RNA sequence: UUGUUAGGACCUAAACUCAAUAACGAAAGUAAUUCUAGUCAUUUAUAAUACACGACAGCUAAGACCCAAACUGGGAUUAGAUACCCCACUAUGCUUAGCCAUAAACCUAAAUAAUUAAAUUUAACAAAACUAUUUGCCAGAGAACUACUAGCCAUAGCUUAAAACUCAAAGGAC
């Protein structure tokens, strides 16, 4: 038995999906290795027919750091759905998949640049009836 | 010969003095940390208001005021209150498990104010009031 | 041939004689370039040697036995016989 | 409310590391079960869907704990091959 | 390409090869070894040891040809270096001693440090959210600056001029215009960067 | 109004962790603590026209009212939603006396005593299969949890329950 059982809208749901990964990643309820990768997020993108809910987590800059992160942010992504809907956050929630967003890294950059940079000055066949003629 | 995180006992005797304080003196911070707004008020052991700030009262207004950086920005407004009126030592109870629970934290600590531990008192009630009925989205 | 009824009698033949050599060597007990510049034979050439058809699985099995041979101590026949399946790298 | 206060629930910060003790409070309340209380705690979950959840929890760690066991249980049978070319 | 992947781009530095071998750094001398048995990409008929050869001239010649001209493309930056070098003179001969000092008669230095000047560190990707279109603050790579800055000036000269001015008089003009700090050329950089500034709250609508 | 109160009052309502437990009861149902009363022997299965019970929701009268809350009102939404969302508040959820007798009231498994071999997936999916005993029930589908009759503190209800009619299907698991 058991190995055998084992518009306006996406905006709301958008937002709120946001509102709530945001709250169960700042804890170890998820696990104490997803509380330890700090990680942030910059939005939450809901496709248009709901077969997938985008998770957007603000990449940074060592490779490895990221590869980690990817890999423990995806395995525990199917548990995650499990706490919004036990929590009745939302009744009906998509397969969470985490993508990954380096443009915080890219907002960085244009600060630096942007502050040295120079302004300047201001039926017969089926049947056996052939057969059976000969 | 090592640290305890378990606080002092009241009515006892202990070594651990902070600006020659004991640890019943030490003034209180009680950080109320909601969903939509991260309230902060300092008051000394007697229970005496000293300082108070909230993101509302800093200029954040409606979905802003409930961010991380809001809460800072109300932690490091309350650290200045209270250091003109003479703190340097905090216990911070914070209540609630909003996005500004840690936030308010770390802003005390940038305004100057020393965090000597940490409380939680988020009410849990043991079976109380019937809460709000599930939203359906 | 004993192994008739396997399929492959040639190439189990071959991994037979080299299973054999390795535990000689093995229960028996140097620089192990004796030869430079040379590369296993690829799976085309084998094939003809054995003269029946190989996987890219058997290839890598055999590669697999015959390092291993190589590693443990080897007396001059056992150098004859890797040499057998060693090809002169084109220079 | 009639208890001390300044007793339960409350780390102590070791060398001004007000991070630290923030994150094992954290840890604290977690393991105690109390973060999850507060998070199902927001909206009332009916009897029915109660009793439907702690079943499936149950179940799922059951099915985990033996699924880990028998990967454990051939853990060490998992090492280079004894008998290669044969 | 008819160069299969294997084929290695050529190295026409003559000090290089001729450098005593224990003066190359040994990731410099393992590439030589391995290049013993590799293959060799043809050099360039534009690729030689000269030691007048400049890549950035160069590279600012082929930018201004037109449908394969090469001739006449050097021959405009030949003429436009000249017609630098001769400006410069007239005003160094002119000029008292105090003044003489200052005063640079190098072409291949002006060309140079004009460039330099017209680069524009940010720049502006036009991109669409909303139905509308909205540009974004971007970060320039060390390429893309500086193809802006040829291509800034090898447009200011062929459009903004007079009918009766030639290239090599009105490039002139301009990279000593520019080497100064004074050019239109470099206004567009200063427009380029201001709509930056502008427009840097606005940096979060960038998905590339 | 808010935050704090190692201040006062109130004792309304509900019982965290334990519970990763599987106990009790005929079923419904029952898990804050203490005390009092209390479950028990008919060989066993087999009952209505009798007796006693029966979640939730609902009615009657007098109370209670922390919070929740059909509904109602105000605010948003949209090409427009009496929707989903926000705020306020009511019937109601609680108590003490009466009534209502309905749930996918389902473990969708009647209750008992067997056996694990009959060289038995005896459709398939569920929950291995099968035998004996006693009662209840079923006999193609829609018409029909309907009409009528009868019983009933129920009065749109509840239980009981057809025919004409029309078709060659309806239905179940894969
Ligand atoms: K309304
Ligand atoms: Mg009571
Ligand atoms: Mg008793
Ligand atoms: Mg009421
Ligand atoms: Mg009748």
């Amino acid at each position: 038995n058991l190995l055998k059982k084992f518009s306006i809208r996406l905006r709301v749901l958008n937002g709120l999906l946001y509102k709530s990964l945001t709250e169960l990643l700042c804890t170890p309820q998820v696990s104490q290795e997803v509380y330890d990768l700090n990680v942030e997020l910059s939005k939450v993108s809901v496709t248009s027919d709901f077969s997938a809910c985008r998770v957007y987590w603000k990449t940074g800059v060592s490779a490895e750091q990221n590869k980690h992160t990817e890999s423990v942010l995806q395995r525990s992504a199917a548990y995650m759905r499990h706490l919004l809907i036990s929590q009745q956050t939302l009744r009906n929630v998509p397969p969470i998949v985490f993508v990954q967003d380096k443009r915080d890294l890219v907002l960085a950059e244009v600060d630096r640049l942007l502050a040295e940079a120079d302004f300047g000055p201001p039926h017969r066949d089926a049947s056996p009836r052939s057969f059976l003629l000969g | 010969s090592r640290f305890s995180l378990y606080p002092p006992v009241p009515g006892q005797e202990s070594s651990l003095q902070w600006a020659g304080m004991k640890f019943e003196d030490v003034p209180i911070a009680h950080i109320k940390a909601t969903y939509n707004n991260t309230q902060i008020q300092v008051v000394s052991a007697t229970n005496a208001s000293l300082a108070r700030a909230s993101c509302g009262t800093e200029g954040f207004r409606n979905a802003k005021k409930g961010t991380g950086i809001a809460a800072q920005t109300a932690g490091i407004a309350a650290a200045a209150k209270a250091t003109g009126k003479g703190v340097t030592h905090i216990r911070v109870v914070v209540k609630g498990m909003g996005p500004g629970r840690w936030s308010a934290i770390k802003g005390l600590t940038m305004g100057g104010l020393e965090v000597i531990s940490i409380t939680d008192n988020t009410p849990v009630p043991h079976x109380g009031c019937r809460p709000r009925k599930a939203r359906r989205l | 041939h004993f192994l008739f009824y396997t399929g492959k009698q040639s190439y189990y033949s071959l991994m037979h004689d080299v299973y054999g050599k390795v535990m000689q060597l093995e229960k028996h007990r140097a620089e192990s370039r004796d030869l430079i510049g040379s590369r296993w034979l690829i799976k085309e050439e084998l094939e003809e040697m054995l003269v029946e058809k190989l996987s890219d699985e058997d290839y890598a099995q055999f590669i697999r036995l015959l390092e291993k041979l190589l590693t443990l101590p080897c007396g001059p026949a056992e150098e004859e016989f890797v040499q057998r399946f060693r090809r002169s790298v084109t220079i | 409310a009639k208890h001390l206060k300044f007793i339960a629930r409350t780390v102590m910060v070791q060398e001004g590391n007000v991070e630290g003790a923030y994150r094992t409070l954290n840890r604290i309340l977690t393991t105690d079960g109390l973060t999850e209380v507060i998070s199902r705690r927001r909206y009332y979950e009916k009897p029915c869907r109660r009793r439907q959840r702690e079943s499936y929890e149950t179940c799922r760690r059951i099915y985990n704990m033996e699924m880990a066991r028998k990967i454990n249980f051939l853990m060490r049978k998992n090492r280079a091959d004894p008998w290669l070319g044969c | 390409s008819r160069y299969a992947p294997e084929f290695r781009e050529p190295l026409i530095d003559k000090e290089y090869y001729r450098k005593p071998v224990a003066e190359l750094t040994e990731e410099e001398k393992y590439d030589q070894e391995l290049k013993k048995t590799q293959f060799i990409k043809a050099a360039a008929a534009t690729e030689t040891s000269s030691v007048f050869a400049d890549p950035v001239i160069s590279k600012f010649t082929n930018m201004m040809m037109k449908g394969g001209n090469k001739v006449l493309a050097r021959s405009l930056m030949a003429q436009t270096l000249e017609a630098v070098k001769r400006k410069q003179f007239e005003k160094y001969r002119a000029a008292s001693a105090e003044e003489q000092a200052t005063i640079e008669r190098n072409p291949y230095r002006i060309f140079h440090e004009a460039l330099k000047n017209c680069e524009p560190v940010i720049g502006l990707v036009p991109i669409l959210k909303g139905g509308h279109f909205y540009q974004v603050p971007v970060p320039l790579a060390d390429r893309r600056r500086r193809f802006l800055a040829m291509k800034w000036m090898i447009t200011e000269c062929r459009e903004n001029k007079p009918r009766r001015t030639l290239m090599p008089e009105k490039l002139s003009h301009e990279l000593l215009e520019a080497f100064h700090n004074r050019g239109p050329v470099i206004k567009r950089k200063h427009n380029m960067h201001k709509m930056a500034e502008a427009n840097r709250a606005l940096a979060h609508y960038r998905w590339w």
